[PDB]
Formats: C-alpha cells, sequence, structure tokens
C-alpha cells in the first residue's frame, strides 16, 4: 500500500543522506545523477545487461482503505483508456457542436 | 394439329439473330420449356421426383427467408455514429 511506499521513500532519503556522507558531497545539492555515480564506483559491476547493475532510486492501487475506487471507470478494468477514450469522445462532441515527421 | 409459327416464335429484329434467338432461349427458360425437356430425356422415378420437389420448395422458401433477413439487416450496415463510445 502507500504506507510501504512512504516508507521506501523515507529509507532512500536517508541512504542518500548515507551516500552523501560517504562520497563527502553536499547532502543538499546530492542530485540522482551524482547517487547513480556514487554507486556504480562503489559497487563496480560489468554486466552488460544494465538492469541488472545496482541501482539507488526512489505500480499503484486503485481504491482507498475504504474499498471505494478513485475512479469512476474502475469496473471496467481499463480504467486509463476508457477514460482517455472519453475524453477524446468528449473533445469530439464538443468540435461537433461548435461546427511531415510526425507519427 | 395447331397452326405454324405462332407457338415459340420470335422475330429477327434488323439482323441480329444471335440476339433474336438469345430471346428465344430465354423465353423457353423462363416458361419453364427447357426443364421439362431436359427432365424427360431419362424417366424420373415418382418418389425421386416428389423428394426433388419438396427439397425446390424447402430451398426457395429458405433463400426468400434469407433473402429477406439481409435486406431487413442492411439498414443497420450504415457507417458507425457513436465512434470512440
Amino acid at each position: 500500500t502507500e504506507d510501504f511506499i512512504k516508507k521506501q521513500i523515507e529509507e532512500f532519503n536517508i541512504g542518500k543522506r548515507h551516500l552523501a556522507n560517504m562520497m563527502g558531497e553536499d547532502p543538499e545539492t546530492f542530485t540522482q545523477e551524482d547517487i547513480d555515480r556514487a554507486i556504480a564506483y562503489l559497487f563496480p559491476s560489468g554486466l552488460f545487461e544494465k538492469r541488472a547493475r545496482p541501482v539507488m532510486k526512489h505500480r499503484a492501487i486503485q481504491w482507498g482503505e475504504d474499498g471505494r475506487p478513485f475512479h469512476y471507470l474502475f469496473y471496467t478494468g481499463k480504467q486509463s483508456y476508457y477514460s482517455l477514450m472519453h475524453d477524446v469522445y468528449g473533445m469530439l462532441l464538443n468540435l461537433e457542436k461548435h461546427q511531415i515527421g510526425s507519427r | 394439329k395447331h397452326l405454324k409459327f405462332i407457338a415459340r416464335t420470335v422475330m429477327v429484329q434488323e439482323g441480329n439473330v444471335e440476339s433474336a434467338y438469345r430471346t428465344l432461349n430465354r423465353i423457353l427458360t423462363m416458361d419453364g420449356l427447357i426443364e421439362d425437356i431436359k427432365h424427360r430425356r431419362y424417366y424420373e422415378k415418382p418418389c425421386r421426383r416428389r423428394q426433388r420437389e419438396s427439397y425446390e420448395r424447402c430451398r426457395r422458401i429458405y433463400n426468400m427467408e434469407m433473402a429477406r433477413k439481409i435486406n431487413f439487416l442492411m439498414r443497420k450496415n450504415r457507417a458507425d455514429p457513436w465512434q470512440g463510445c
């Protein structure tokens, strides 16, 4: 749930502060690129697949503790796609009522 | 015993003998004479004739019903008015 994600966020912040301390960097300006460089230096892995290398970084649930889903199209099972289709259809209705290098 | 050149007689129009022959053949086909001529070459037994006639009636009824159904449902074949919904 969101509690686990928040706990992970706090843990990541604490670990980021420790990493900044270890590298001697300023804990304030210690950004994600600095984190990645420090991790690559401290844990040098030459695995070709970059997803398998060590990494220190920062899907969700669609209903709250009461069981009520947040999106009104949740029960479709494809709430994002159908919400997008609904918005596009509404824009088309509005347009109808009122009246290269891209792929 | 009838008078000649009245039954199954087609006058040629400006010499289009081929067209006149095709017209006469169409007339014979529409009147069913060709069917009788070819089916009387060999004797069709009465049971076989009854089975064939029943099958022909069933096939005609089924074809008419299918055609009527297709024509009735053809109205729905317009473009989708609720695209995206």
